DNA sequence: ACAGTCCCTGTTCGGGCGCCG
DNA sequence: ATCGGCGCCCGAACAGGGACTGT
């Protein structure tokens, strides 16, 4: 392949700097022969031309071997250059997704040899890519090259080829315009609705094409029969399925192993339904040594059993029809947990997911259901350009009083309630207006700023009270005690007048989990009791029992 | 023509901002108009050597089928260099409205060493594709730059036309042209007309509305009345009998409300909650604590004095969900110094889409500032910040786009909205 | 009115996974 | 050891902003 005849791209360094000085650092004898041999050869395929002692710049040259292969990858640790080499807007914007390919009659998957070799880089960047060759007899003072083309490990690479090939395939695009080519750097999915004989002609056009412009699809990456491999995935004629996952299996667990082993059953989410992480990732809080060995918990053991059962079995995708609605269904495994399916005909899903994220100290399940369906949103219009309708664990009259309750504005696209349990529900509920016949508690706390020492405690109508001493404590913590007390000490109605926008603010918003257990506690309260209002009125201003109870934990 | 240079401000780099996910009605839109202005010259392709970024999507026009290509200049806007009088009685007129002579700007080139400024990324569908990227050529609509550098020329073609109808004020922000007049519905809209084909001899406006007698829902933003808005006042109950509860809320709402109205005392009422009662308790008002009452509806019906307009500090708008679609809104410049308070209800759908309420809450509170002030507010969304990204580009139909941030409010605002 | 502490929310970067050179 | 670009997840440091409090 010589180099292609597309124009360069114009690169430049950041401005004020110069080009990288960096000498060589030492390399193995198996390497030293090879990246000679190498360079020799790369200098001859047109890819590197020498340089003299007019070009003052250097970066440390070494070769490792190819991923799964036995060719040698040159590489050049181009940190320092990277550094001083312009900032690019990448256009890679996303990774595509099997999910979105739609059924053809034939498919074909190519792949670019000497992918950045082939894309000639900017003359006058040229002079900063120099780099020696430091020979084996230390005496000798080393062969100085520089780059012709897009080095391997240079940051602007990627963004150019990825521009550069688009440029490229633009006339082929449009002397064809019906031929669907998704294009990741190098690699070529062509799917035609053509017969397969002339399907294969198109292909050698495209492969001339591309060998006009210094491409060669060597045959040994030219796929023309399905199974397809491509973007990590096995595509089938009429289903799709993940390359092989391979769990490790280990007596004991380091951190970085359990890095490992969350990835890799995040990647598996996307077509094996439902996988869970949440266990396994709290192995994952406060150790940052990689190489620390972690126990495993009860809880955490059991979440890979889970995993492994429902890994087993094979699960295969679907490919999407642009004809057809999008149906996505979700449902609730564990406590902050979702597991969700995409799917057009029902049980077979084109692709699942999961969304396990806990947004904020204090949530409920619908929160989360209403986060779960926009990462769901958004997920499809990446995939299809378009948004699903929607199958939900929750009832539809649990979210006409949820959003029609809540001071936030709230909305959930097209969706139809699914009866499969356990469903999602407003575990209590604030009365609008205050009980008759309910002990009114006024309830306070305060805390100093410096001893972190606090009261809390109440006052009610009936003349009971109450104060409790707190130690390692907060005004924000003592006055949440304060509203616990009046919960604990009262019957299954009760009224509570408090004057803290925190504690109100938080309750009336219905929580149902806190990372706080002291919410936690509060919560539970509120579901055990029949009917609760909760009032507020602002704090020192002489105002009923707020201004005794004000005085009692103040003092 | 030759071009104006621009600058960015000093120390200052170009908007870097990523581009969002778009359905693919809105791609194939947009990959239909940047195709056609980059064979008119108007945008040019480029590549991956130019890192700056703008987001773009595309919204359909006001009682039209045609689409428009919208930048998200927001982020090149406060990067711009400042450029070198607003009419009062534009906000007096019966009648006034909104034209988009945005399509004015793509006639005149833009400074070459600042193009590079101007670039976005359209994305596509799956990945299939890299983001192809262009920059543009001319002034863009929705440019900080494009209604300055314009400005020669737009008071130039409007000059005889100003003249011929002293009577008619004409105001300009952004791609918008306000329009507004004292005549009759009918002799305005032919009025309108009438400058629409007098413009017609220089520069085009948006294909004329396919309907011209007001069809509901559609000229909500573009046909405005602006001597017909209206301040929503603060109120009081009115019972015959208060209870200790009762009470409470009010001493509340009276002690916030007395950061705005000066004259708001709560004393005499707080006297009659001395004890350490039931909520449920009546609690007869006394002959003192009745006149602080009477005293205090009284403060809140007469306006604020003192409170102006500042043009150098920002505007500032907050909006409460009131409930049952009704949407109440502040703007200020200082706390508690409220320019305007507005309430906006029954807006969109039977009642059904809270985002859409809130975002023509957004665009009719924006009108109105810069209507009222020729400014833009920035407004506290009461809405999740995921929420309404999400969303708020599938409801959005100004040709400007407010600035904005996220908040979680208490709900003790009950201070706006009985 | 100024300057702190608490709490919450969000942004960025680190790890992992995956793709490609 | 010893690289580049993208997307995703999860965990944690840092900052921002608003409320309470103490001076």
């Amino acid at each position: 392949v010589p180099i292609s005849p597309i124009e360069t791209v114009p690169v430049k360094l950041k401005p004020g700097m110069d080009g990288p000085k960096v000498k060589q650092w030492p390399l193995t004898e198996e390497k030293i022969k090879a990246l000679v041999e190498i360079c020799t050869e790369m200098e001859k395929e047109g890819k590197i031309s020498k340089i003299g002692p007019e070009n003052p710049y250097n970066t440390p040259v070494f070769a490792c071997k190819k991923k799964d292969s036995t060719k040698w990858r040159k590489l050049v640790d181009f940190r320092e250059l990277n550094k001083r080499t312009q900032d690019f807007w990448e256009v890679q914007l996303g990774i595509p997704h099997p999910a979105g390919l739609k059924k053809k009659k034939s498919v074909t998957v190519l792949d670019v040899g000497d992918a950045y070799f082939s894309v000639p880089l900017d003359e006058d960047f040229r002079k900063y890519t120099a780099f020696t060759i430091p020979s084996i007899n230390n005496e000798t003072p080393g062969i100085r090259y520089q780059y012709n083309v897009l080095p391997q490990g240079w940051k602007g690479s990627p963004a150019i080829f990825q521009s550069s090939m688009t440029k490229i395939l633009e006339p082929f695009k449009k002397q064809n315009p019906d031929i669907v080519i998704y294009q990741y750097m190098d690699d070529l999915y062509v799917g035609s609705d053509l017969e397969i004989g002339q399907h294969r002609t198109k292909i050698e056009e495209l492969r001339q094409h591309l060998l006009r412009w210094g491409l060669t699809t060597p045959d040994k990456k030219h796929q023309k029969e399905p199974p397809f491999l491509w973007m990590g995935y096995e595509l089938h004629p009429d289903k799709w399925t993940v390359q092989p996952i391979v769990l490790p299996e280990k007596d004991s667990w380091t951190v970085n192993d359990i890095q490992k082993l969350v990835g890799k059953l995040n990647w598996a989410s996307q077509i094996y339904p439902g996988i869970k992480v949440r266990q396994l990732s709290k192995l994952l809080r406060g150790t940052k040594a990689l190489t620390e060995v972690i126990p495993l918990t009860e809880e955490a053991e059991l979440e890979l059993a889970e995993n492994r059962e429902i890994l087993k079995e094979p699960v295969h995708g679907v490919y999407y029809d642009p004809s057809k609605d999008l149906i996505a269904e979700i449902q609730k495994q564990g406590q902050g947990q979702w597991t969700y399916q995409i799917y057009q005909e029902p049980f077979k899903n084109l692709k699942t997911g999961k969304y396990a994220r806990m947004r904020g100290a204090h949530t409920n399940d619908v929160k989360q259901l209403t986060e779960a369906v926009q990462k769901i949103t958004t997920e499809s219009i990446v995939i299809w350009g378009k948004t699903p309708k929607f199958k939900l664990p929750i009832q539809k009259e649990t979210w006409e009083t949820w959003w029609t309750e809540y001071w936030q504005a709230t909305w959930i696209p097209e969706w139809e309630f699914v009866n499969t349990p356990p469903l999602v529900k407003l575990w209590y509920q604030l009365e609008k207006e205050p009980i008759v016949g309910a002990e009114t508690f006024y309830v306070d706390g305060a805390a100093n700023r410096e001893t972190k020492l606090g009261k809390a405690g109440y006052v009610t109508n009936k003349g009971r009270q109450k104060v409790v001493p707190l130690t390692n404590t907060t005004n924000q913590k003592t006055e949440l005690q304060a509203i616990y007390l009046a919960l604990q000490d009262s019957g299954l109605e009760v009224n509570i007048v408090t004057d803290s926008q925190y504690a109100l603010g938080i309750i009336q918003a219905q929580p149902d989990k806190s990372e706080s257990e002291l919410v936690n506690q509060i919560i539970e309260q509120l579901i055990k009791k029949e009917k609760v209002y909760l009032a507020w009125v602002p704090a020192h201003k002489g105002i009923g029992g707020n201004e005794q109870v004000d005085k009692l934990v103040s003092a | 023509i030759e071009t104006v240079p621009v600058k960015l401000k000093p120390g200052m780099d170009g908007p870097k901002v990523k581009q969002w996910p778009l359905t693919e009605e809105k791609i194939k839109a947009l990959v239909e108009i940047c195709t056609e202005m980059e064979k008119e010259g108007k945008i040019s392709k480029i590549g991956p050597e130019n890192p700056y970024n703008t987001p773009v999507f595309a919204i359909k026009k006001k009682d039209s089928t045609k689409w428009r290509k919208l930048v998200d200049f927001r982020e090149l806007n406060k990067r711009t260099q400042d450029f070198w009088p607003h009419p009062a009685g534009l906000k007096k007129k019966k009648s006034v409205t909104v034209l988009d002579v945005g399509d004015a700007y793509f006639s005149v080139p833009l400074d070459e060493d600042f193009r590079k400024y101007t670039a976005f990324t359209i994305p596509s569908i799956n990945n299939e594709t890299p983001g192809i990227r262009y920059q543009y050529n001319v002034l863009p609509q929705g440019w900080k730059g494009s209604p300055a550098i314009f400005q020669s020329s737009m008071t130039k073609i409007l000059e005889p036309f100003k003249k011929q109808n002293p009577d008619i004020v004409i105001y300009q922000y952004m791609d918008d042209l306000y329009v507004g007049s004292d005549l009759e519905i009918g002799q305005h809209r032919t009025k309108i007309e009438e400058l629409r084909q007098h413009l017609l001899r220089w520069g085009l406006t948006t294909p004329d509305k396919k309907h011209q007698k007001e069809p509901p829902f559609l000229w909500m933003g573009y046909e405005l009345h602006p001597d017909k808005w209206t301040v929503q006042p603060i109120v009081l109950p009115e019972k015959d009998s208060w209870t200790v509860n009762d009470i409470q809320k009010l001493v509340g709402k009276l002690n916030w409300a007395s950061q705005i109205y000066p004259g708001i005392k709560v004393r005499q009422l707080s006297k009659l909650l001395r004890g350490t009662k039931a909520l449920t308790e009546v609690i007869p008002l006394t002959e003192e604590a009745e006149l602080e009452l009477a005293e205090n509806r009284e403060i809140l019906k007469e306006p604020v004095h003192g409170v102006y307009y500042d043009p150098s500090k920002d505007l500032i708008a907050e909006i409460q969900k009131q409930g049952q679609g009704q949407w109440t809104y502040q703007i200020y410049q200082e706390p508690f110094k409220n320019l305007k308070t507005g309430k906006y209800a029954r807006m969109r759908g039977a009642h059904t889409n809270d985002v859409k309420q809130l975002t023509e809450a957004v665009q009719k509170i924006t009108t109105e500032s810069i209507v009222i002030w020729g400014k833009t507010p920035k407004f506290k969304l009461p809405i999740q910040k995921e929420t309404w990204e999400t969303w708020w580009t599938e409801y959005w139909q100004a040709t400007w786009i407010p600035e904005w941030e996220f908040v979680n409010t208490p709900p003790l605002v009950k201070l706006w909205y009985q």
